RNA sequence: GUGGCCUAUCGAUCCUUUAGUCCCUCGGAAUUUGAGGCUAGAGGUGCCAGAAAAGUUACCACAGGGAUAACUGGCUUGUG
RNA sequence: CUAUCUAGCGAAACCACAGCCAAGGGAACGGGCUUGGCAGAAUCAGCGGGGAAAGAAGACCCUGUUGAGCUUGACUCUAGU
RNA sequence: CGUGGAGGUCAGUGACGAAGCCUAGACCGUAAGGUCGGGUCGAACGGCCUCUAGUGCAGAUCUUGGUGGUAGUAGCAAAUAUUCAAAUGAGAACUUUGAAGACUGAAGUGGGGAAAGGUUCCACGUCAACAGCAGUUGGACGUGGGUUAGUCGAUCCUAAGA
RNA sequence: GUCGAAUUUGGGUAUAGGGGCGAAAGACUAAUCGAACCAUCUAGUAGCUGGUUCCUGCCGAAGUUUCCCUCAGGAUAGCAG
RNA sequence: CACGGACCAAGGAGUCUAACGUCUAUGCGAGUGUUUGGGUGUAAAACCCAUACGCGUAAUGAAAGUGAACGUAGGUUGGGG
RNA sequence: UUGACCUCAAAUCAGGUAGGAGUACCCGCUGAACUUAAGCAUAUCAAUAAGCGGAGGAAAAGAAACCAACCGGGAUUGCCUUAGUAACGGCGAGUGAAGCGGCAAAAGCUCAAAUUUGAAAUCUGGUACCUUCGGUGCCCGAGUUGUAAUUUGGAGAGGGCAACUUUGGGGCCGUUCCUUGUCUAUGUUCCUUGGAACAGGACGUCAUAGAGGGUGAGAAUCCCGUGUGGCGAGGAGUGCGGUUCUUUGUAAAGUGCCUUCGAAGAGUCGAGUUGUUUGGGAAUGCAGCUCUAAGUGGGUGGUAAAUUCCAUCUAAAGCUAAAUAUUGGCGAGAGACCGAUAGCGAACAAGUACAGUGAUGGAAAGAUGAAAAGAACUUUGAAAAGAGAGUGAAAAAGUACGU
């Protein structure tokens, strides 16, 4: 049990990686290369109204994402659900799917 | 088992050390339980600040005597100078220590000031039972922080009397070394 | 007297550093031994204290103070009903009496670093390897 | 997703609780949905299945057949319909086991206790 | 002229002891004893780069060795 | 009475691959390699030349900073007295 | 290069057949290996970018399990001995009955017990396994039945001793 | 060989591991005795024997020096990447 | 004519940990280290933080102790650019 | 003679209590060797394994005879650090703490030693009754060889003067905590494949519910659940939020000034010696034997001793939550863990079958199919079975059963 499990990372270098990741989200070439369906989205990064934060229902939340151009990415997650290909199925990891938009 | 140019090692693993290995897997778990314990205690105890008032004391030893910190409790003389008894102070949220003594006037005055400020910023509800509702402040140390006393102003005038600071230290060191022999020499005459 | 090592014919079957038989001393005092045997004799009582009364060449004599935890004069007495708690059963067996704490070295100061809070617990603390999630 | 600390998502624990469930607990597990006519009349979705209930088969090779529930074989997690059997080669007839989730209740056998259950669920 | 005309004639750590410096420390502050340090020698390890050490086993044991003896065989032929 | 043949029943040891010789060279005594002699299916009962046959990590001998039993004014101790 | 598992991706393959297995059939790579067709089969699995390890076997008089040559071979030879007929049965050198020939020869191959075994005792039914051939027989297999005390023992007494 | 006794033997009982018991063989003490059996310390130590699992590419040795209760082993310098 | 190997399948041997040397990559740099702990949370993750402490920034003596610019931080010779 | 007291007995006297189990963690005693030192005896392994005694939900420790030398800190425990450091060691191999600093948690206290003496004011038990984890009355007994009140070193006490300030115990109804019940969304609509749709295609719906499981193949919407809330039932503890019944009491407590006092633990401290132990080194702790104190005293101040100072506490009597530990027990949630020669010895009637006189030792063994639908009937054979027929998506699934 006394094998090392957690790894310590310098706090400043950790923030360096986070800043680099944020900047990469504004490059359309990298976002498309990562599999996201943003071909028909005109401007990257995408900024929406602050009224999105006050949405209570899932039905209207999906509609708001639908109207901004994230429909293709939402559909990609639904059609990508698959069964895992090994012994992990009976270790509480049974289904795998893709990653959608981050709000 | 000695070869090459390597530092000498002193690893102490010639006992049954594997039977006494303690890995802190529950570091995150204990933090959650400590926060739960503090939350349950605060809701149960009273609207009182969950911690007692502490005095300001000088740290011992020549290495740390330049700083002040929080001590155990207020002395009997400090409590008396604030205008209340030790028995009543303990029931009001003030830590009292009976073995600490007062030898410095600056520390004594600062601690008396803390007690006076504390009495003016609390409401003691009567034993009758009315208890008008008040918000609970979770910390009494943050309400009354401890600050390092100021030592000197930013700038002054140069005042040199011609004596060397290095010479003064040398003379003080030498005079202590030969005090015993000089007393013996004067005693024999 | 001393405590002779109970080995047959004096043979120890070991290194010469452990071949001593006759000059060995029991780590508990004779006063502690007196309390233990009285405690087993009256197992319905609790040992409180004991004191020296007399001695000769062969024997040392002691008188042991015992408190009945079932008597209503004790259970209703606020100053002595603490002894009725189950945590105080056979105090003399675990060295919780005055003579027991003396032989355990339960005192304050630099002279008792080995036995301040239990010799074996201190040894466990000083011989334990502590590892955190983020290794120091 | 799961939001409570008392409920478990472990597959091993969930399957053990199903196969080792006691007789009283299997009654709830053997529930069947009501028909369109009964749901409008009663205002509830599904009920635990009972003997002497009229059912309709909506899945499997016996789809479209009707009958009364003759036995609720809780030990086998199945129920039997009087008119749904199989003829063996020797001439003997044996019932066919059906799962209540593949059935639709067309008529309910009523009594004092089931009327209270319908009302306790908000039905009329 | 910094021992013997030249080429051999000899000895670490720990400990003890002597000489020197009369210097440093005994850590709450001093004096005097005592003890501990600093520099240079002596007391010895001859298995001489320096463990403190008697036999027996035909009652025997284990790890190995053809790196190695008690048969053949091979090389050799003093001897026969 | 066996062996032998028949009916029924039915193991084991052992096994790198295998199984004809002469000389040569070779880890200095080959079933295999080199040069020669030779060499024809499938087999049965006997047989003890060979397979340096099988049975055991040589009990002899030596080595190891491996033991044990026993002995003694070896070294260091000890119950008893 | 290959294996178990993990993050991301190919909105990858699949009951119109995934994985595995067999295949002197085809193709690629110097090689570790990769790919395809055919047969068998029935529910999951792969390419690429990275993470991780209980990650690759011909040997260790290796571990566990399975299987050979030997080989239808060694052998199934102590205790004197068997033979005829009938009955039963699908089947009789071995079961039953009768007849004959023999042996143990009273310190027995006879008739009872102690220790130990525990139903082996008895009847009915029955032969896959067991009785190193055989079997209709059995101390086998299945199902039942059976042990009756004031006088026989235990129980009581004491022995060495505990 | 011995066969009326230092005879043979059942049952009861006593002696337990550095101990027992021995008309004495180091014999016997449950197929175990020049110190029984069982579990644990224990995955005891081994300078000694055996084994140590995929491919290709490039480079490529040493059995010598000094010291060691050193002579079947290490340290050290050399050779190699 | 030295040892293991009759055959086949599956299993089967440089691992992890504490403290370190060289080399390399990364962050910051006379500084550096958020994760003992506290705050916070979509809850063993991620995010935020005070005071200390460790190492480094001064060495040298057994110790009491003392403590690093004569000068464009020196002269000479060889030095890439 | 009789009646007491003291000491010692008896009873199947009245009422109680102790043992054994478990033992992961906890408090003590006792106590090795293998091993390392390339041999080996001191040392090391180790103040460990085994053995023995005793507890709890934690235990133990704990309100300084402490640490310090500072401008002093201020019960105990744990974490980070001090530190592989001071020191110990055939000064070899090796071993090795503590004060300060940051943090977690925080809580304080009471007996002995005093004449109530104008009043033993105290307590067990018996008995009657009641508002029954108890109360009142009465009666024996205990106890003056000392039971209450009052005071514990921070103090405090006996007198004198002078001032104001402050309450106690239950019921009932909520709240908090625990154990439980119940209710609370949305397709099984078409086409294709198939034995089975839970697959593919088309058209929808719910979502604070697309965790998980079941159902004849990959099911948010078929079933149980999941998410968000509502409504109940049974207990615990007075933690506290409102009401309600009692006035506890010529009671209790706190505070100023003056005066006189101020009791504080003995075969113990300490010393010598022996053994053991520690980093503790002219001796760290513990124990045996011998000696054996003091009251402006005593202990400590890490080098033995004599002399003169200073600093700091108050031993030889006692209680006490939390931060800490936990391969046992009970209830839960999880995994870059193993996947039937693996993982616990045991996924199964596993500590089972079986072996040993005994202590003990100790396996192998999971998978027909969605559903037995487990093969009627005919024929050959003494029979086991065979050949047909039949069931099934498949007998290239036949209870010797997936592949
Ligand atoms: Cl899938
Ligand atoms: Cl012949
Ligand atoms: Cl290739
Ligand atoms: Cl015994
Ligand atoms: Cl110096
Ligand atoms: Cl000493
Ligand atoms: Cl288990
Ligand atoms: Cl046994
Ligand atoms: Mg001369
Ligand atoms: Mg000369
Ligand atoms: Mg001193
Ligand atoms: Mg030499
Ligand atoms: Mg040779
Ligand atoms: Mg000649
Ligand atoms: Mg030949
Ligand atoms: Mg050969
Ligand atoms: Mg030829
Ligand atoms: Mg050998
Ligand atoms: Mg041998
Ligand atoms: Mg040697
Ligand atoms: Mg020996
Ligand atoms: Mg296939
Ligand atoms: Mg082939
Ligand atoms: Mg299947
Ligand atoms: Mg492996
Ligand atoms: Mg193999
Ligand atoms: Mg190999
Ligand atoms: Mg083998
Ligand atoms: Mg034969
Ligand atoms: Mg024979
Ligand atoms: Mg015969
Ligand atoms: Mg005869
Ligand atoms: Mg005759
Ligand atoms: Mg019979
Ligand atoms: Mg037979
Ligand atoms: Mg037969
Ligand atoms: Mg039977
Ligand atoms: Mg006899
Ligand atoms: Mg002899
Ligand atoms: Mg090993
Ligand atoms: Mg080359
Ligand atoms: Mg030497
Ligand atoms: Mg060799
Ligand atoms: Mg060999
Ligand atoms: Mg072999
Ligand atoms: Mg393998
Ligand atoms: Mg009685
Ligand atoms: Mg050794
Ligand atoms: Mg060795
Ligand atoms: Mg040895
Ligand atoms: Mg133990
Ligand atoms: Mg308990
Ligand atoms: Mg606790
Ligand atoms: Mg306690
Ligand atoms: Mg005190
Ligand atoms: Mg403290
Ligand atoms: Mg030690
Ligand atoms: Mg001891
Ligand atoms: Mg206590
Ligand atoms: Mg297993
Ligand atoms: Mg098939």
């Amino acid at each position: 049990t006394w094998r090392k499990w957690n790894v310590k990372v310098n706090h400043n270098e950790k923030r360096y990686a986070t800043a680099s990741a944020i900047a990469a989200t504004a490059v359309a070439s990298l976002v498309l290369a990562r599999g996201h369906r943003v071909e028909k989205i005109p401007e990257i990064p995408l900024v929406v109204s602050t009224d999105l934060e006050s949405i209570q229902k899932t039905k209207e939340a999906v509609a708001a994402l639908k109207a901004v151009g994230a429909h293709s990415d939402l559909l990609k997650v639904l059609k990508s659900k698959k069964l895992r290909a090994g012994k992990g199925k009976y270790r509480n990891r049974r289904w795998t799917q893709r990653r959608g938009p981050l709000v | 088992a000695i070869s090459k140019n390597l530092p000498i090692l002193k690893n102490h693993f010639r006992k049954h050390w594997q039977e006494r290995v303690k890995v802190h897997f529950d570091q995150a778990g204990k933090k959650v339980s400590r926060r739960n314990a503090r939350a349950t205690r605060a809701a149960k105890i009273a609207p009182r600040p969950l911690d007692l008032l502490r005095p300001v004391v000088r740290a011992p030893t020549v290495k740390y005597n330049r700083k002040v910190r929080a001590g155990r409790g207020f002395t009997l003389a400090e409590v008396k100078a604030a205008g209340l008894t030790a028995a009543y102070a303990r029931t009001i949220g003030i830590a009292v220590d009976h073995r600490r003594q007062n030898r410095n006037q600056e520390i004594f005055d600062a601690n008396v000031q803390r007690l006076k400020e504390y009495q003016s910023k609390i409401i003691v509800f009567p034993r009758n039972g009315k208890a008008p509702e008040a918000e609970q402040v979770l910390s009494a140390a943050a309400t009354f922080p401890i600050a390092q006393p100021a030592t000197d102003v930013e700038a002054r005038a140069v005042q040199d009397n011609g004596e060397s600071a290095f010479r003064t230290l040398r003379l003080a060191r030498s005079e202590k070394k030969f005090r015993g022999i000089r007393e013996k020499r004067a005693r024999e005459k | 007297g001393n405590r002779k090592r109970p080995v047959p014919k004096g043979a120890t079957y070991g290194k010469p550093t452990n071949q001593g038989v006759n000059e060995l001393k029991y780590q508990r005092s004779l006063r502690a031994t007196a309390e233990e045997r009285v405690g087993r004799r009256a197992a319905n009582l609790r040992v409180l204290n004991s004191y020296w009364v007399n001695q000769d060449s062969t024997y040392k004599y002691f008188e042991v103070i015992l408190v009945d935890p079932q008597h209503k004069a004790i259970r209703r007495d606020a100053r002595y009903n603490w002894i009725c708690d189950p945590v105080h059963k056979h105090r003399e067996a675990r060295g919780l009496t005055a003579t027991g704490k003396k032989s355990r070295g339960i005192n304050k100061g630099h002279k008792f670093n080995n036995t301040k809070a239990g010799r074996r617990k201190t040894w466990k603390r000083q011989n334990t390897l502590s590892l955190w999630r983020y290794r120091k | 997703a799961k939001q409570s600390l008392d409920v478990s998502s472990d597959r091993r624990k969930a399957r053990k609780a199903y196969f080792t469930a006691p007789s009283s607990q299997r009654r709830v597990l053997l529930s069947a949905p009501l028909s369109k006519e009964l749901r409008a009349q009663y205002g509830i979705k599904a009920l635990p299945i009972r003997r002497d209930d009229e059912v309709l088969v909506v899945r499997g090779s016996k789809k479209g057949q009707e009958g009364k529930i003759s036995s609720v074989y809780r030990l086998k997690f199945a129920v039997q319909v009087d008119k749904v059997t199989k003829e063996k080669v020797n001439g003997a007839s044996v019932p066919i086991n059906l799962h209540p989730s593949k059935l639709v209740i067309t008529k309910l056998h009523l009594d004092k206790d089931r009327k209270a259950l319908i009302q306790r669920k908000g039905g009329k």
